[PDB]
DNA sequence: CGTACTTTGGTAAAGCTAACCTAAGTCAC
DNA sequence: GTGACTTAGGTTAGCTTTACCAAAGTACG
């Protein structure tokens, strides 16, 4: 189902640190969908083997060893992704879901020979950069900011730059968000919302739809 | 259900006789919320708060006032909670 | 400690039944002495598996299946009850506590024994009537 | 369904050595019908909280702490097992099972009350030694043989002393044996056998029957 | 390790069958380098699932469904090594390896991708048919 | 299936046509078995043992022998559990 | 004597539900 | 301002199957 636990754990804390949200085991069980008893026994298999620490507050660190891992499988799931994208034509709404297996199983010998022939890619289909290509032997984004934040301040007009592994996990909204025209390098009109949890609307150069207090949170934007 | 409904439409609980005014009344039942105390169970065996025993019910004023009853062999002092689980035929 | 959870939940709420008071979780939490959460979770729990349905006014209400299993474990206390006092001689005072872990172990067999050897009791030794000897035959 | 996880770990190591079986996990595994993976994990909590220690050549070790606790399992198990049969009058075939259950409930203060009511019984209803009468507050059995051993050293009448615990688990093997009269306090005739995992026959009172290797291993006679 | 060893179970019969070597436990245990004890436990859990039965003569026969599982595996194996020599370039002794982990993560929808781009493969990089090409429906 | 029972009928293993007195072949198939082995497939390459080139095969005696082959750039012993997964057209 | 498989008793990883907890927040009256 | 319940994030105990291991024994040719 995840093919390999550790990596996943591992990815996800990453995940985590990237969309700005606390990482704790709770979002562990919600995001890969276990029961908080595995995650916890899971986490404690990985604080043993030096992977990741639980601070006091319960929030997880990844040491060096469990950051470059988390690293290594992010930038395999990138790489995947431009792959099924650039060169073999997978369906943009179907890529994350193949990478999310790939990430796995390729080898760093691999990902070399696709880095030349993708050349040198720094982001994502989604607009994710890429980490870890210095491993490998291969941008002032302080300017973005999240669409629930920018409805809270009272919205506008702004470019889709990135969307999270978080929402590309759902293909049905994917292909919701393509054809209303909600993807990265698009222009969009976020409406102003005074209430948290409240749902976001948006609009695309062919159509708008409605975004969750989640999904919009973990969708960057440049106004 | 003689348990939740007695059959005995006449058994009354010992709070509810002493806030009417008190009287003398036989000792039916004892609920399991009040067997839970071993210390207490002690005391109302002493006193002959027990099953087929006649007991005084002392007249109460108020809510969350003690129920004071006298037994064959000595008073003792009944929180509404336990005297409220004690039911009694007048 | 309470041996059965889900045992000790119903008899908790036919204990409030008897009393005339009105079964909230907050009454279970009280006499169980179980935090708020906790009681609320396994109410949950109860109501999923069909054993209790929580109404507008947030009583705890058994089902037909709840009240017959709430029942049965009543039915084996007083005659654990009867059995202890009557022909083991444990203390008056003691008895209940024991009674309170017995009526999860025993079976409806040793139940119809009771009724034999006590003589068809009708009440445990604290005077409260044993329901549901009509579901043992006897 | 085993009511305490502990107590019956505890009381399967004490059945294994009264009937001379190396209490091993695989035992434990078998005969509560539980996987080893379980049984592994549970006598390692076990061992944390030293009611036992696993040896070298992996058998189970009862510490002082847990051969008490074992000791006080198998004395209320005894003891609920002669009031179910002496005072309630439960069939005999029924008895332990019931037993099984009761010996995790019981308080000290009523095996006390059952030891004066019955009058300072010393073996259950199926012939076995009520032990840790002494911590209450209250015969050489060297001579005893095993139905199987008996049988592969030629057989012959031997009087029936002992059912263990294990035998008394099948409640229809408990029928059959109490209408044969293969009982405590009854004669038997042993046929022989020649070689070891061979069904044993026996010759009752009231007709004969076949015991399994296991089942005659736990059947102990006086020839 | 294996990734998934139902799957390499499967290809790994399909190997012997290609190979006209009998497909053995012993074989099993010998290529994927696990105990007999090992090899034998996976065997009667595939046979339990209804993927193989173990003949008289002990040879491992797939059935239907573990045939169409096998197909599966080794179709995805050599559109992986077509597509990590024509397209990647990745050196010819390293890409078995490579397609070996790749076989158990390549959806039925990147394999159609795969057939188009790679221009209608028939064969592997090393000149072995691509099965069930018809399963794929292209 | 093409895979194990080949629609072309004179494809052939090397250990076979060595056993069979050698002779000049076309080499078709390389088995998963043999790619296994990364140093061993590198070998393959160099001298030429490769899809699509002819070889020739020494002829040998006996089982457990290895078999020789000559590629267009060397020669090269493969054993037989190697020799038998490799196929070929004579 | 060698080959293939079985018996026996383990192991670690990766999942589960039931049943308990605290701290902080909501919600009706 | 309580009394009742919820939200959020844990915990331990007690289960499971899958997928690996080694030592020793069996079945057979
Ligand atoms: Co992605
Ligand atoms: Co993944
Ligand atoms: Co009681
Ligand atoms: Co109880
Ligand atoms: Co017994
Ligand atoms: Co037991
Ligand atoms: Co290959
Ligand atoms: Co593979």
């Amino acid at each position: 189902d995840l093919i390999d636990t550790t990596e996943m754990y591992l990815r996800t804390i990453y995940d985590l640190e990237e969309e700005g949200v606390v990482p704790l085991r709770a979002r562990i069980a919600e995001r890969l969908e276990q029961s908080g008893p595995t995650v916890s026994q899971t986490v404690a298999r990985m604080e043993r083997d030096g992977l990741l620490t639980v601070a006091e507050d319960r929030h997880l660190e990844l040491t060096k060893a469990g950051r470059a891992r988390a690293i290594s499988v992010m930038r395999k799931h990138r790489l995947a992704e431009r792959l099924l994208v650039d060169v073999i034509g997978l369906e943009w709404e179907q890529v994350h879901l193949e990478a999310c297996r790939w990430e796995h199983v390729m080898s760093e010998a691999v990902e070399r020979k696709l880095v030349k022939l993708l050349g040198n890619p720094t982001t994502s289909p989604y607009g994710n950069p890429i980490p870890g290509l210095d491993e490998l032997g291969v941008p002032v984004d302080t300017d973005l900011r999240r669409v629930d934040e920018v409805a809270r301040s009272g919205g506008g007009r702004a470019l889709v730059c990135r969307i999270a592994e978080h929402v590309q996990l759902d293909p049905d909204l994917m292909s919701e968000l393509k054809k209303v025209g909600v993807v990265p390098g698009n222009e969009i009109d976020i409406v102003a919302v005074a209430g948290v949890n409240k749902p976001i609307q948006v609009q695309g150069s062919e159509g708008g739809t409605q975004l969750q207090p989640g999904i919009a949170h973990a969708v960057m934007v440049r106004v | 259900g003689d348990s939740v409904e007695p059959v005995d439409t006449d058994l009354r609980r010992v709070d509810e006789v002493a806030r009417s005014g008190g009287g003398r009344a036989l000792v039916c039942r004892i609920a399991e919320h009040v067997q839970l105390d071993p210390d207490l169970m002690s005391e109302l065996k002493k006193v002959g708060v027990v099953p087929g025993n006649e007991i005084d019910i002392v007249a109460v004023a108020g809510v969350n006032k003690p129920i004071q009853v006298q037994g064959s062999e000595g008073g003792t002092q009944l929180q509404p909670g336990i005297a409220h689980a004690v039911m009694v035929r007048v | 400690d309470l041996i059965d959870t889900t045992e000790m939940y119903l008899r908790t709420i036919y204990d409030l039944e008897e009393e005339g008071v009105v079964p909230l979780r907050a009454r279970i939490a009280e006499r169980l002495e179980q935090s708020g959460p906790t009681v609320s979770q396994t109410v949950a729990r109860m109501e999923r598996d069909g054993l209790l349905t929580v109404a507008e006014d947030r009583h705890l209400e058994l089902t037909k299946a709840g009240r017959a299993r709430a029942i049965s474990v009543m039915r084996k206390h007083r005659l654990a009850e009867r059995l202890l006092v009557d022909v083991i001689g444990l203390e008056w005072e003691q008895v209940h506590l024991e009674a309170c872990r017995w009526e999860h172990v025993m079976s409806e067999a040793v139940e119809r024994k009771l009724v034999k050897l006590l003589g068809n009791p009708t009440t445990s030794p604290y005077g409260n009537p044993i329901p549901g000897l009509d579901e043992l035959g006897v």
